[PDB]
């Protein structure tokens, strides 16, 4: 698998360190010198370029890379002319940072094959957090299913997986408890609940709220 | 790391052939530990030097070695190992795209495989083609084991930029003829002339579609074969060694190809030690001279000498910029030549002190001995066969060097270290 | 124009002081007219090669022209005339001002008139010492009025870098007196130094107050001959004709003498075509480098060759500026250092090419003669007596040239075309 | 013939790259760097230069073209001071793109010989096919004949030119079709209109 | 030592010149190429680089200098972004000139070993001077006692030392009395004062103030 990311900025930058660091052949591309030197130990290889020109754009050898992603999230133009261009040049796979809703629809227009919302991604999962404290991180598995890592509080201390009737009232399974600083896959009945342990429950998206709500 | 592996894996092919031409069975005497790796080391590095005269001294299967270590360092060594690993199947990936732009001084990544399936193809489609038309030749004065042999191996010599020949007198014998002076100077001008020229005209039929770099090359190597054809002549017409006891045609025959095989093929029709002084001092500035930065050439390329000499002479013209055929050359151009320059003029210059140092020897054959060494082109005064043990490890070093580049072996034990800092301006008068 | 008068004012004291010899007063035996041209060309160029024995051939007359040559030539045509023009009360104009920043190579203007009364005045100041110190040895052996006059002579071809002697051995009868070797290497060594570096050696006191170029020539004079005198000792420790037949005391003064006239003085204490290849060819690349931007030396000077080294160095460890000093240096000091290195190996191949069409002599004299005329230094292998009528006026014009300069000579007669339109950018391979 | 294109934006691009494909001696400048290294292909010789310098001028031998079209119209101080240039220089024919009305007045007190609006002429062209959607291309031969290309509509599928009574009731002729299929058409520019409406 | 000054202002070029004057070894470190040039005869070694960069830090050695003068003050995000490489990187001594309130506190976190307010001390110092024009300098030994040059008028004219009832009834010591380029440590009874001379005096802050209206 070769991979190329154009634009090295917060969001693009970390896909270059994260696939460099498991062993993953990465070219960097970006317009500006102070970037591409930055990162030329994060990555295989990495060059200075504007990709909004087709003739720089076959310079690089971009036609030998499966997945490209095109990490520009701020301009617009530059955005939708690079997907352009790679879309003419057949390369398979396309991901792009969008910025808008508006952004998204010309994306999806000029053959985006996954449109990314970073900061807009994060956002709404940092307001669950703000919303309810109880919460650390969740998985939407549908609209009305999910998975929640929650806090212990108080009341759950000393309490033993059998003496919560959380399977019958709720109808939620607890997935694993985070045992200080020690998972449990699959706790069997009973398991002790102490002060503040990570309780990896799974249930409706509904039903997860009683279960914070009432303790 | 680019530098360094083609650096390890071009003295890796050294070792393997010493050892293959020191087996029993690829010589016909005994072999020095020397001379073993001096042949195969002139080989690899594709020059031509011979302590040892190829045609006697090897078997049959000895001269197969030595052309396969001829096609393999005429045509680099990373050119065959992507062939090997497409031919098993293996995707090429950037790390290994990267070596391929580093052995064919190539600026971008672009098209870097595409020009080695082109330049593999083209190579073993010529020298099969040009083999066929020497057979016509050599197949009725030596036989068919011999003549369609000796075609093969000198169609492969002629190439890739070489100069061994089989015969004793090294194209001596065939001074007058049309048909292997047609040949062979077609093949090695075409062979050191560069692979991205002949992709470039093979793509482009029309002169003025050709790039700036291709254009350099095609009317530079056409002036200076015209210049070095009119010095040759007018220097050597009255020589009692050489070109005198000839008709006029076989003068203008032995003047084009002197002309032309010294950057860097190395044959010849003529004896250099008994050549006037004059033709051997522009013989030197000759083959410091090579051809074509991706080729089988070796020395300071035609491009490197051009963009050197037109960038002093814009400068003592009172011009700010480089502009050759309406093109400007940039700062970076400029300063890469003259390390390329520099470099090998110091390293010519610790090979004549070295050299003299160690051997006992006229000096004017020293001085033709080391930049024959350096550019590749294998030509001697009478000196190879007279050196020392210590004097031939001096010539394996400069051979090893000139091929694989003075830039890419001291990259190899070069760290390159990056720092943003900057320094005040000084002022120093360099008059 | 500035180059132009300095080019029309050198070659005219060559013409007026050749018929001050052709006189029967100036000397003792008939003169031909390209000897008594050479010898003019060979003293205002500050060069020393004598087809004639000096001290024969010439009448005191005859060898107080030859002083007035050196005098005048070695500091240079326009630094008298700045005095000349002084002493006759004429007003020095800004035009009158550019002339003389030309003369000295200086980029500025500012204080380039107080330099040339600042030189002029130590120069005839150290040059009347140097002849009381050696007026103590060169009296008792050749009486008062040789023995005068003989330290008379010396002083003045010493500091000038000139090399001219009267004795028909140069300087080979005092190779172990230390106040002959003393004090002569401390003229021509302070002489070659810079006119620029001694104004600022003398005002400032203190190393840390140096200019850029003032620490460039103490360090690298300082560097250069400590590899010098440690190249001739170890090279000609054991050979006969030269450092071998003497105490250990004096071979450290003959290594040391050897090493620092080819800076560009010209004397000797042994014998150079008794040295070895290996001596003579280190003596090349010695004699190519001069001394000093500003001075009486000739040749590149040793901070071209300086620039030119630290920035192929910091190419090829990937830095992208020259640093010396802790001083980065300008893009504009590097391409003038290339157009004068470039331009004067093009005219040292020049040279050395049109000798061995025109000379019947080894090609290590010949190289050797051409380097000496080039770089004015004036050491000799035993070519210059036997040089034929056409030998002898290609060296006097190479002789011109390496003292003039070879970028002044150049811009006497190239075209200064100022166009501002540019063009865009062509990519080469320069590998 | 050798043409000179001075500024290389939309226009002068265009034709920079159609005299080249008609295989002319074309000269490209202009003042930006990225421009010219974007045209230095398209054209037989680009420079990088600034055309309101008579120094610069010279330097190309921009007295040697025939032919010089001056692309520069949204800067009239540089327009209006390379066309006073090229006529001082004695150019045969200098043509020039102008902005608006006011930049056609100057330049024809200066000397040009010819005044484009490429915008301005396109747009009236285009406002035409806008307001009748029958119309796909036009020539205006005078100010009240023109030759019309118009498209076919339904009610005229499958009528024959001798059941069309152009040539005598609209007073039109018909001149070439190209298969709703395209119906070139030449007549006055009332009595097209009549034609259009009525099928 | 080894003093390294980073940022050559007017607050930090001052430094590079009076500890050359000294005789020091300092690095002059500067983001302008033009203060460089400047500061590069008045400094050991000076270097035109970016100090909120790790790499160009390491570059100079700045691990061997005890002293680091941090003289931005106008840029609090490159002031507060060195002195955190600093801090990180083992400098001894780390001076930073301030701005403001918050940036002192900002600095004062990330441990700032000394922090200074140049223009504000010397506001304070000048406007004690606009306030009581008899002051020329002085300093605060304590928030209550301060040593004042002050100046001599007309009313103290042809007045000796043992008339001035300063020792007894101001309780204030005077120290000196400068007299047209001539310096009298310690005067004994006693010492006729001039015109306008100098009046260095000791005493409390308040007792002073009392001395200059009486007399
Ligand atoms: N045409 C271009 N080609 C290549 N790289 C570009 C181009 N235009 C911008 N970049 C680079 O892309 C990087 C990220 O783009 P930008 O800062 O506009 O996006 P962003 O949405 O703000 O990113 P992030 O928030 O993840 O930093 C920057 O380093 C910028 O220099
Ligand atoms: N003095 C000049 N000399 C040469 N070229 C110039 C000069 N001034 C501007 N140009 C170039 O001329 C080109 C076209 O000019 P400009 O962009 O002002 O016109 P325009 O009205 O936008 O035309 P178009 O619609 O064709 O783009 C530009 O690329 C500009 O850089
Ligand atoms: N990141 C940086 N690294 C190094 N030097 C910097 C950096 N940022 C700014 N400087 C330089 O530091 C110097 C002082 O900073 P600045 O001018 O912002 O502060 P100031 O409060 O105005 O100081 P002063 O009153 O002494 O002039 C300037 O010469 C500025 O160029
Ligand atoms: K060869
Ligand atoms: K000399
Ligand atoms: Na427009």
């Amino acid at each position: 698998k070769q991979f190329a990311v154009i634009g090295l900025g917060r969001f693009g930058g970390s896909i270059c360190k994260e696939l460099h660091r498991m062993g993953h052949e990465v070219l960097a591309v970006d317009i500006n010198e102070e970037k591409v030197n930055a990162y030329a130990s994060y990555a295989t290889h990495a060059v200075i370029a504007n990709a909004t020109e087709e003739n720089e754009l076959l310079s690089l050898g971009i036609r030998n890379f499966e997945y490209v992603i095109v990490a520009i999230g701020a301009n617009i133009q530059a955005s939708t002319l690079t997907t352009l261009l790679l879309k003419e040049l057949d390369i398979p796979n396309i991901w792009v940072k969008a910025q808008n809703y508006y952004h998204h629809k010309v994306l999806e227009k000029i053959g985006a094959d996954r449109i990314i919302h970073p900061e807009k991604d994060m956002g709404v999962k940092i307001a669950q957090s703000l919303s309810d404290e109880n919460v650390l991180n969740y998985i939407d598995l549908s609209d009305e299913y999910s998975i929640v890592e929650l806090l212990a509080t108080r009341k759950l201390d000393s309490k033993s997986i059998i003496d919560l009737n959380v399977r019958a009232k709720y109808g939620c399974t607890i997935l694993a408890i985070k045992h200080h600083g020690d998972i449990c896959l699959s706790p069997a009945p009973e398991d002790i609940i102490r002060e503040q342990d990570c309780l990896v429950i799974m249930g409706h998206k509904k039903d997860i709220k009683r279960f914070e709500n009432e303790g | 790391t680019p530098p360094q592996v083609l650096a390890i894996g071009f003295f890796l092919t050294i070792i393997i052939g010493a050892v293959l031409l020191m087996l029993p069975i690829s010589t016909t005497k005994p072999l020095s530990w020397i001379d073993a790796l001096f042949t195969a080391a002139s080989a690899t590095t594709v020059t031509g030097l011979a302590v040892v005269d190829t045609g006697t001294q090897f078997t049959v299967f000895g001269q197969t070695v030595i052309m396969g270590l001829i096609q393999i360092g005429g045509l680099g060594f990373m050119t065959f190992a992507v062939l090997i690993v497409m031919i098993l199947g293996k995707k090429i990936g950037l790390k290994e795209r990267m070596l391929v732009q580093e052995a064919l001084n190539q600026p971008t990544i672009g098209g870097v495989i595409g020009l080695v399936k082109v330049l593999f193809l083209f190579s073993i489609s010529i020298e099969l083609i040009a083999a066929l038309i020497l057979s016509i030749r050599l197949v009725p004065q030596y036989g068919w084991s011999s003549g369609l042999f000796a075609s093969l191996f000198h169609a492969i010599s002629a190439f890739n930029n070489a100069g061994f020949s089989l015969w004793p007198d090294n194209l001596m014998s065939y001074v007058g003829d049309p048909t292997v002076n047609l040949v062979i100077t077609f093949l090695f001008i075409t062979g050191g002339i560069g692979f991205t020229v002949l992709f470039d005209v093979m793509k482009n039929r029309r002169f003025k579609t050709f790039s700036l770099h291709t254009k350099l090359m095609l009317t530079g190597t056409l002036m200076l074969n015209a210049i070095a054809m009119l010095t040759v002549f007018i220097l050597e017409y009255s020589n009692p060694g050489t070109l005198g006891h000839l008709h006029i045609v076989d003068k203008l025959w032995a003047s084009y190809f002197q002309a032309v095989t010294p950057r860097t093929a190395g044959f010849n029709s003529l004896d250099f030690g008994s050549m006037r002084e004059g033709t051997i001092v522009f013989t030197l500035l000759l083959m410091f001279i090579g051809a074509g930065s991706a080729s089988t050439a070796s020395g300071i390329k035609l491009t490197t000498f051009i963009v050197i000499l037109t960038s002093v002479i814009a400068y003592l013209r009172g011009k700010k910029e480089t502009v050759i055929f309406r093109r400007s050359i940039k700062y970076p151009i400029i300063i890469k030549a003259l390390a390329v320059s520099v470099t090998s003029l110091f390293i010519v210059f610790l090979g004549i002190f070295a050299l003299t140092i160690t051997e006992q020897a006229p000096f004017l054959q020293i001085v033709f001995e080391t930049f024959s060494a350096f550019g590749t082109v294998g030509l001697t005064m009478g000196l190879t066969p007279e050196l020392t043990t210590a004097g031939k490890c001096i010539i394996i070093v400069i051979m090893f060097i000139g091929r694989i580049g003075p830039l890419t072996f001291v990259f190899s034990f070069a760290k390159t270290e990056q720092s943003n800092i900057r320094y005040p301006d000084g002022e120093v008068f360099t008059g």
